[PDB]
């Protein structure tokens, strides 16, 4: 609460974006979010090691 | 929307952190991703807008 | 070195402040002191710094 | 941690350096510390008085 209060969410290193293009299904495109650390509402978040997430290609016409 | 007009979507909920936005080309593998992430300012990094602020009045005198 | 070409050791040891440096003359008792601590802005500072900031830009303009 | 992720490490008050040439040893020069607050990698340290150090003196040739 009283970091909140104080500054927010902010962060303090890392999760830097990158993409791969790993085949896992033709229908997505695989991303890469690089380790790092951050304070989100208060409450520290960090995470030793990257972390893969995939969006949807776009078809809409 | 055409790329000429694509936007990110619009938020303001406090419980998340943006890190950053992922841009997909019309059907392809291709993806531009950018890191926006709030990041902290130390007291040392405060201390050098001040002096850049100092600089900045001394130069418009 | 010289008076001329003395300069301080570099150092980038995370868990020590400095607080200053001491330059001692030639053969010489004498010694000059100045501090170079990073020291805090306190709220009241930072607006004062984002008030000199409204000054200067509407000195631009 | 918290205080050294969001801020790092800076001074909050005091730490003043003085000459004073105590003559403790004829090949030193006695420099005062002054005594006052800071935050080092987030753990305070508050000195209620004075330091007295000693540098040696310069005779590389």
């Amino acid at each position: 609460e009283r970091t909140y209060d104080e500054s927010g969410s902010y962060k303090v290193n890392g999760f830097e974006l990158f993409s791969e293009g790993n085949a896992e299904d033709d229908d997505h495109v695989s991303v890469v979010v690089d380790a790092g650390k951050a304070y989100v509402k208060g409450f520290k978040v960090d995470k030793p090691v990257s972390t893969r997430i995939s969006v949807p290609k776009s078809y809409d016409l | 929307n055409i790329m000429r007009l694509v936007t990110p979507p619009l938020n303001t909920d406090p419980e998340n952190l943006q890190l950053g936005t992922v841009t997909v080309l019309p059907d392809s593998d291709e993806a531009v991703c950018i890191s926006f992430a709030i990041t902290r300012l130390s007291m040392e990094d405060l201390q050098k807008v001040k002096t850049r602020v100092d600089n900045l009045e001394y130069n418009q005198a």
